[PDB]
């Protein structure tokens, strides 16, 4: 899955 | 695995 | 993929 927000 | 964190706002 | 911007 996509990573977390910056 | 999950991707890395996004860039700063 | 990388996550979204902060």
């Amino acid at each position: 899955p996509p990573g977390p927000p910056g | 695995p999950p991707g890395p964190p996004g860039p700063p706002g």
